[PDB]
């Protein structure tokens, strides 16, 4: 499932933002 | 349609701009010193320094303190960024949006003191829970369609809209907090700036954008708060960005018709077909379906109970945020970045 992809993947914690 | 709603919303912004108006033309310096807080825990950080919640000795009411060191904020060319910041935050005053209490600086850092919103961050809740209800999402949606037309109305655009940076209050209402890249402009800005997975096609194809990417940004939030994911996400920003730009999006097999029509004309990649950006403005949103049951005065005067409360025992109670490493605050004793920080 989608929901499962999501929690095994790189980006489930925190999300900084970036900039130029 | 316009009626007499219609109408006392016009007449209430127009008032709001007023009061803005004058304290964005004289803003407040200097209101507070160090030695006034007790430093109690760190509650959360970032690149720029750290948010630490303090106790002002003279009253005893607790505050959660923003810290920035100037030098990494000259390093990272976030000068101007953290200019409007403070000057945007000590103007506005709604009730969805933290209260800037006090602000000030030193040789090394400048410091913002804000309201201690104690249930946690949005952020937090949903990755436990997995998803919200319809119900609850729309609650939540609401607020930030308010706080979004009393922004854009101030000429602002916010940028920066993710789970992350709501707080939960004790009434169970969101608090938006970090203003780090909100900007008044008239007409088009540039920067490229923002988090990637909620990054409007605009932003990323360098094309010059306005207030239509806080649109969007509604839309990924609503997605990520009734699905527990967001639309596009992949494990490095340069895949993201190809999915945002495709215009594809696939919905969970449990989202109402209603919800999969709203998100479509918000997560529209063509400008002059998004909602929020056509004629009708905010009202295309407020009108929509999947809202028919939302009482947009009600939500405004905090009148509605919370689907969610957020449990707090007592004050200073930090129970419902993270643990971090606590670092001493330096403070040097030659200025540093005076001149690029002047009125702060
Ligand atoms: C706990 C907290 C509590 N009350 C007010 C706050 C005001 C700004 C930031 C915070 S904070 O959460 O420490 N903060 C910044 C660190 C990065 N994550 C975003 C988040 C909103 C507050
Ligand atoms: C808001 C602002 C506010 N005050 C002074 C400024 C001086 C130069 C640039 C800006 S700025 O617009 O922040 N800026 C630089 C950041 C990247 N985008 C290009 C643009 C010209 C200022």
């Amino acid at each position: 499932t989608t929901y499962a992809d999501f929690i095994a993947s790189g980006r489930t914690g925190r999300r900084n933002a970036i900039h130029d | 349609k316009k009626g007499s709603e219609q109408e006392s919303v016009k007449e209430f912004l127009a008032k709001a701009k007023e009061d803005f108006l004058k304290k964005w033309e004289n803003p407040a310096q200097n209101t507070a010193h160090l030695d006034q807080f007790e430093r109690i825990k760190t509650l959360g950080t970032g690149s720029f320094g750290r948010v630490m919640l303090v106790k002002h000795m003279e009253t005893g009411n607790h505050y959660a303190m923003k810290i920035l060191d100037k030098q990494k904020v000259v390093k990272l060319k976030q000068i101007e960024h953290t200019l409007n910041e403070k000057r945007i935050l000590q103007a506005v005053n709604f009730p969805f949006l933290v209260k800037l209490e006090f602000s000030f600086k030193d040789n090394s850092n400048l410091y913002m003191v804000m309201e201690y919103v104690p249930g946690g961050e949005m952020f937090s809740h949903l990755r436990r829970i997995g998803r919200f209800s319809e119900p609850h999402a729309r609650f939540y949606a609401a607020q930030i369609v308010l706080t979004f037309e009393y922004l854009h109305s101030l000429d602002l655009i916010y940028r920066d809209l993710k789970p992350e940076n709501l707080l939960i209050d004790q009434q169970g209402y969101i608090q938006v907090t970090d203003f780090g890249f909100a900007k008044r402009v008239k007409g088009r800005t540039w920067t490229l700036c923002g988090t990637p997975e909620y990054l409007a096609p605009e932003i990323i194809l360098s094309k010059g954008y306005n207030k239509a990417v806080d649109w969007w940004a509604l839309g990924v939030l609503i997605y990520e708060m009734a699905a527990g994911y967001p639309p596009f996400f992949a494990d490095q920003p340069i895949q993201i960005y190809e999915k945002i730009v495709s215009g594809k999006v696939r919905f969970p097999s449990h989202f109402s018709s209603d919800l999969k029509d709203l998100l479509r004309n918000l997560l529209q990649v063509d400008l002059t077909k998004r909602f929020g950006n056509l004629k009708n403005g905010v009202n295309d949103i407020k009108n929509h379906k999947w809202f028919a049951t939302t009482d947009w005065i009600a939500i405004y005067q905090r009148k509605v109970e919370a689907p969610f409360i957020p449990k707090f025992k007592g004050p200073g109670d930090t129970s419902n945020f993270d643990d971090y490493e606590e670092e001493e605050i330096r403070v040097s004793i030659n200025e540093k970045c005076g001149k690029e920080f002047s009125e702060f």
